[PDB]
């Protein structure tokens, strides 16, 4: 038997256990998102710590990030999204970057994953 | 001729029901339909007792159909006025509709199938405490189904040992953990120590990975005072979720708890125990979809819906219909899935379904297809029966789900190409390889007794 | 020590040679398995998925010591006549249950075993409760002797009536009828299970009018009278409020529904009634959905034993005169299970285990449903003078009104009791004694005409 | 569109969004203060952190500073105030410095701004 390493092994939610993602994989989900008519958006932040409170159920700190510009309403091609990512990477090179999606009929997000690490 | 009005124009504030009946030999059908309506309301077809307005307080039959394929089987429709029910009480409704019609001798069997609740009666209930969207926003988890596990053996383990297993299981990659339904307070382990050890394990596990974790704490008790005492402690410690059994406990107690949970911001998980005593035979009892509707009205966040490939009975089409009834907002009539009436929920939140009962890795592609990414999957023996341990077992379960989700997104099939997906993934995961070799030929196939 | 994989159940849960202890709980189901599985595996599977067992071997069991927390099948008997039916017997250690909780006991025995894909039907028949698990319960609030002392009525069965098809009535009209019936000569008066609080009648004013009628009816006759008030509700705060108001008005009895309301609320109400000095009447609704069919469900004699431990004073039991020989033996047996203190084993009456109750009070049975004057000697001779007889349309159907209707029943009951206390046989004479009493009572006449003789 | 930098961008209340202030601007408000018959005063402190309490509304930490000497009562020229600032700057070169004003009729301050940073 082998032992799972407990020291310095952070995880970042969805698609963090599968092998690293490539640019082809990246520009494959953006298309799946577009085929179902959803609005993309980008977010950035320099830390990922989680904080709690003494006696308040359902309260956690560190859930909100910072929005890049504005949701890309009326976007029908993927290329544009990839260019905007390179702009964000050039702007702040010491932060995490995330990609989101939005459904206005049930008012809820649909996916999220990380594309850059410090 | 009286309790059978074959033209009545059903109003929009009435409650409708549909029974299937098995009359004795000789009894004419349009005669038994009129007896069910009266025996469920006043109990007469004459006016010897009225002259005291009646009529405005009686149910009436308005349609009859024959069941195709069986020579002795019929469907009866009955309408009930609105002023017969008390607002905000499921106990009353159940007592008024079903409480005497199942002992009628002139019949041999009876089964209730469906009910239509008008919006003028649904608005007097509170409903689920939070719903679906609010819970996902609170937990900060999007894009994939959630995972969980139950602890075993049931009965026998101490509190320190119980907590040592939760940590190793939780540190491996799962999201939730649960107590067996028959664990309340026993001589070998009392509740107030189990709560503390579980809380410590949860904090230690959360500090490590960097994601939000939780565990369902059982709150069933023998008296209302004890049940309410066991929830204030959970509120004090800051735990996010609790659990309750609603069929052996009661509807009165479930409603009191739902109110408390809405008031103090907790999440409620429901377990369906003893339900198989009522809905397994196909000619006597009450179908499960009625109980699901009743629970959605009473209040809850999760509910067990059953699998279709496990150790317990369950059919596909029937399940696909009631799951839609549980989650959606507007449902159309469809007799090919067991839906008899059109239902409107006038903006009431939904309920997450849960699947559990003898399942392993070679069952992921199917589950992921029957249910979307709006469910919870549980695995008890599939994690604690891994040749290595609990952490290695949890990692194998998460990798399979991630691979299936990626394959679905890339635009590949799942019913035709499923075994391949699992194999290509074991080529780079030393934990998934071990599990696949242990459970290769373990399936469950028997004849269904509740076909349709 | 750990070997990952799947095995059979008959390898650890079938003990053909086990000697049961005196602190164990025993059960008895009748089963009918699917084609393919031998009977032994089936029995073993039930015991496993009801005590401590899964389907694929876990490692956390080598640190708890089983053979001390496991259930065991120790006998299987075939059923004559049927081709695929057998009776099984399982034993349960005492340390598996929580003290004073009926909910826990049920969640374990009947919980997730009636829905396995390897069976076709199941039915629970009997249970044996050790005298060390019963001493942790409270039982009925008062019992039989204490209630009779409180009411000051000896020697004869009690009488009652129910407000039949008369809904949509205002509160004042309800109180008028209640007063008339009580002044007639009866003892108790019921309500209607389907009446809690509706737009045509709320509960507070109905309580007020009934309380006003009871005193004024009581003053003229000098006897203690009562009326059952329904307390079933949607939450636990409403039920407690109604019970508290009923106590404040000084009423002697309340009523609850325990199958559609739940066990937890019933236990809470029983505790309150014991604390504050009230009587509890129990009505059984929806029971026919469980205990009717012969090859699936739960028999009523188990629910009776559960109701006795949770707590209650009256319970419905049905009539036993339209049946026939062979039958009614089960009813006579499970009445004895409700009233007596020590019951021996008898298979002909449907008793599977010997039951001891170590000084617990009894429960009064209630009979009802379509009965008139001509049935009085039979009911007197079957049950004895330890029951309650409820009349429906046999009281409100009199051609002269409500008040004269009760006089006929009272006269007939007194005549039957007097005839029994003289040596005359109440089974053969029967129709003859009623006629003689009808000679000097004009109300018993004109009632012995609407309702004909037996045969 | 452009994005407002969220990283290391502190602000110091009034007149912190306008371009940096010059000595002419400085000796222009001191005069406006004097024309309305108000009393000047100086304050210094080495930090600007704000701290809260669990459940006490309206309580914050870090609002009081240290007073230089005493309020300049009976002052009719600006020059004097500017000299006192240079003395304070020479004394403690690693602290912030603020300028205040006071109204004795309504009992309240009237202005405040920063003039030196570490
Ligand atoms: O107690 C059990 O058996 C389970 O924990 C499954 O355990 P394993 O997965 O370890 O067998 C679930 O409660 C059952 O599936 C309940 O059935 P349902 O969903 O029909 O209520
Ligand atoms: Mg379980």
């Amino acid at each position: 038997m082998q032992v799972w390493n407990p020291i310095d092994n952070p995880k970042f939610e969805t698609l963090s256990y599968l092998p690293p993602l490539t640019d082809n994989q990246i520009a494959r989900e953006i298309d799946y998102m577009l085929r179902n008519k959803w609005i993309p958006c980008l977010e950035f932040d320099p830390s990922g710590t989680i904080t709690t409170l003494p006696g308040q159920p359902g309260y956690y700190g560190g859930r909100y990030w910072t929005m890049w510009k504005l949701p890309m309403f009326g976007c029908n091609n993927a290329g544009y999204v990839l260019r905007e990512i390179e702009h964000c990477k050039n702007a702040y090179p010491g932060c995490f970057i995330r990609v989101l999606g939005f459904d206005n009929i049930r008012q809820v997000q649909c996916c999220a994953f990380i594309v850059h690490k410090p | 001729l009286t309790y059978y009005t074959p033209d009545y124009e059903t109003k929009d504030t009435d409650i409708l029901a549909a029974f299937r009946m098995t009359p004795q030999p000789g009894v004419p059908p349009e005669e038994a339909g009129a007896a069910v309506a009266a025996e469920s309301s006043t109990g007469t077809w004459t006016t010897v007792w009225t002259d005291g307005s009646l009529d405005r307080y009686k149910g009436r039959c308005y349609d009859i159909e024959p069941v195709a394929g069986e020579e002795n089987q019929y469907i009866a429709y009955v309408a009930y006025p609105l002023d017969l029910f008390e607002e905000g009480s499921v106990t009353n409704m159940f007592t008024s509709i079903v409480g005497n019609v199942f002992g009628f001798k002139a019949l041999r069997a009876l089964r209730l199938e469906d009910l239509r609740i008008p919006p003028a009666y649904s608005k007097t209930f509170q409903g689920p405490p939070h719903g679906i969207q609010v819970e996902r926003d609170k937990l900060n988890k999007y894009g994939r189904p959630l995972l969980g596990c139950t602890i075993k053996p049931k009965l026998g383990l101490s509190a320190k040992n119980y907590g040592r297993a939760v940590y190793e299981c939780l540190r491996g990659g799962l999201d939730f953990t649960k107590d067996d339904e028959n664990v309340n307070s026993q001589p070998f382990m009392r509740w107030r120590d189990r709560f503390l050890f579980v809380a410590e394990a949860i904090f230690k596990s959360q500090a490590e990975t960097g994601e939000i974790k939780g565990h369902y704490l059982n709150a069933t008790a023998g008296t209302c005072e004890e049940m309410m005492k066991r929830a204030q402690f959970a509120r004090e410690l800051g735990m996010p979720i609790v659990m309750h059994d609603y069929l052996t406990g009661g509807f009165t107690a479930n409603t009191t708890l739902a109110h408390y949970c809405r008031d103090n911001g907790l999440l409620l998980h429901i377990h369906r125990a003893m339900h198989a005593v009522i809905d397994r035979q196909r000619n006597h009892g009450i179908h499960f979809r009625v109980l699901a509707k009743a629970l959605r009205m009473s209040g809850g966040d999760h509910i067990h819906s059953g699998t279709v490939v496990g150790k317990l009975e369950g059919e596909r089409e029937v399940t696909l219909g009631f799951v839609d009834l549980l989650r959606d907002d507007y449902i159309e009539k469809d007799r090919s899935r067991g839906i008899y009436f059109t239902q409107d929920w006038v903006s009431m939140p939904g309920v997450l379904p849960v699947a559990s009962g003898g399942i392993h890795v070679w069952h992921m592609p199917a589950l992921t297809e029957i249910f979307g990414d709006d469910s919870v999957l549980q695995f008890g023996g599939g994690t604690l029966g891994h040749p290595w341990g609990n952490a290695p077992g949890a990692v194998a379960n998460r990798v399979a789900l991630e691979a299936c989700v990626q394959a679905r997104n890339e635009g590949r099939d799942l019913a035709r190409e499923g075994n391949d997906i699992i194999r290509e993934a074991s080529k780079w995961s030393p934990e998934l390889a071990a599990a696949c070799e242990v459970w290769k030929e373990i399936k469950f196939v028997f004849e269904t007794i509740d076909t349709l």
